[PDB]
DNA sequence: GCATGCATGCATGCTGCATGCATGCATGCGCATGCATGC
DNA sequence: GCATGCATGCGCATGCATGCATGCAGCATGCATGCATGC
């Protein structure tokens, strides 16, 4: 999967129709924030990449208000962390938190209490792996409550629907609208996790190198029992004692190298490299 | 409730049951019999069966809730047929059509 | 001599029974962390 | 103000319960074949 970081010579197809499309959709943003303003959230929904957009309505607007960027399609983000930035920037607190739910407390409390805050939030994948929580959702649609916060999300997965109940849709009060850009999911595909066998066996010594080409000649013919391995290991004179041989199983294990986990035509490749 | 529970024991030798089983066959019992007073709604069994799992006579296997509810629940009997028997012969006022049930 | 009807043995299709293996789920344990308290 | 010990929250491994399939053997049934028997 390396290779892909070579995949992106490849030039699109009707980026005119493209343009024309970016430009119909960039009138939108005086309507959008109106609808924000007011006390609405929306969601954006459609085919494509719609990251550009966002940035570019970011970039255009939003650069004179206080704004909040999540964009949860990074897997290590946890909705903890999105109050923990908020509490310490927003509100400038670095004293910790005993609970989540004490957490929100205080944030409702001086929210309520200070009417000249105001904040705009950005979320980019709300659908994402890690926010899929239902305490998450209700999180999110308790701070999305307060009349002094203002939501736009996107949406990319097909089971979306399903997240929302009707007290929880009553809470956010959700508009929609239906914006498709057709770009590529380059950025959200890249930080998803979907060679090293050739590296391992490069520094290790010589015997353990046949040793480990006898295993998976082995493999590939049809597990060991111990007792047939000790015996052709003996007959390849790569082993003199049995305390030796387990000594070398015991470091195959130590690199999580009986059966190997590796697939047949990845070792049928790697025995003629 | 216990009689048609020794009964079940008896036919199907050491497997669990639940309360459905137990109700269609004491449903059986009575409408076997003409007219007997024995005309009870589901609730009230319910309840009496509530009520023998509460004095620890009968315990559930691999407990879990919600997933399963009262009805559906694998129970199982924590006496012996002489027990019933014995405590049958010194109960003080046992009708004889229950009496003769529980012979058969 | 032969055709027809009847009786029977066999092939086969159906179905009921016996069973192990993969996987999901609950649980117990054990470790990390934040808080109450004492000095 | 600090250290410490305790209560709590979460991750991980494990054992157990559940679902799911397939091959075998027994049985019933319908058909092919042999036998009797008259005209």
């Amino acid at each position: 999967q390396t290779l892909r970081n070579l995949l992106s010579k490849v030039s699109p197809s009707f980026s005119a129709e493209l343009k024309q499309l970016n430009q119909q959709y960039e009138k939108l943003f005086h309507k959008w924030m109106l609808q924000l303003h007011l006390g609405f959230n929306i969601v954006l929904y459609g085919l494509g990449s719609k990251r550009d957009l966002l940035e570019r309505f970011r970039t255009t607007m939003l650069q004179d208000s206080i704004h909040v960027v999540i964009n949860g399609f990074f897997p290590g983000i946890s909705v903890k962390s999105v109050l923990n930035s908020i509490t310490e920037e927003v509100l400038d607190h670095m004293g910790t938190f005993r609970s989540i739910l004490d957490q929100l407390d205080w944030i409702v409390n001086k929210f309520k209490e200070d009417s000249s805050l105001e904040l705009f939030l950005l979320i980019h994948n709300l659908d994402s792996q890690m926010l899929r929580g239902e305490k998450s959702q209700q999180i999110i649609g308790q701070l999305s409550s307060l009349h002094n916060i203002y939501l736009i999300a996107s949406i990319d997965h097909l089971n979306a629907p399903l997240m929302w109940d009707h007290a929880k849709q009553s809470l956010f009060n959700w508009l929609w609208y239906e914006t498709t850009t057709y770009s590529p999911y380059t950025e959200e595909t890249s930080y998803e996790n979907s060679s090293s066998l050739t590296h391992v066996l490069r520094s290790l010594t010589p015997n353990a190198r046949g040793i480990f080409r006898l295993l998976i000649k082995y493999q590939l013919d049809n597990g060991l029992s111990f007792q047939d391995f000790y015996q052709q290991c003996r007959e390849a004179f790569l082993v003199n004692s049995d305390l030796t041989l387990r000594a070398q199983l015991t470091e195959f294990r130590d690199h999580k190298l009986l059966l190997i986990p590796v697939d047949n035509g990845t070792l049928t490749d790697f025995l003629e490299k | 409730l216990i009689i048609a529970m020794k009964h079940l024991n008896d036919i199907y030798e050491e497997e669990p049951f639940n309360f459905q089983m137990v109700y269609n066959e004491f449903q059986k019992f009575v409408q076997r019999k003409a007219h007997s007073v024995y005309n009870f709604e589901k609730p009230v069994v319910m309840k009496a069966f509530e009520h023998l799992q509460q004095l620890e006579l009968i315990k559930p296997m691999e407990r879990t809730s919600g997933n399963s509810q009262r009805e559906y629940q694998l129970m199982k009997l924590l006496l012996d047929n002489t027990q019933i028997m014995n405590a049958l012969q010194k109960y003080p006022n046992c009708p004889t059509d229950v009496r003769q049930w529980a012979t058969s």
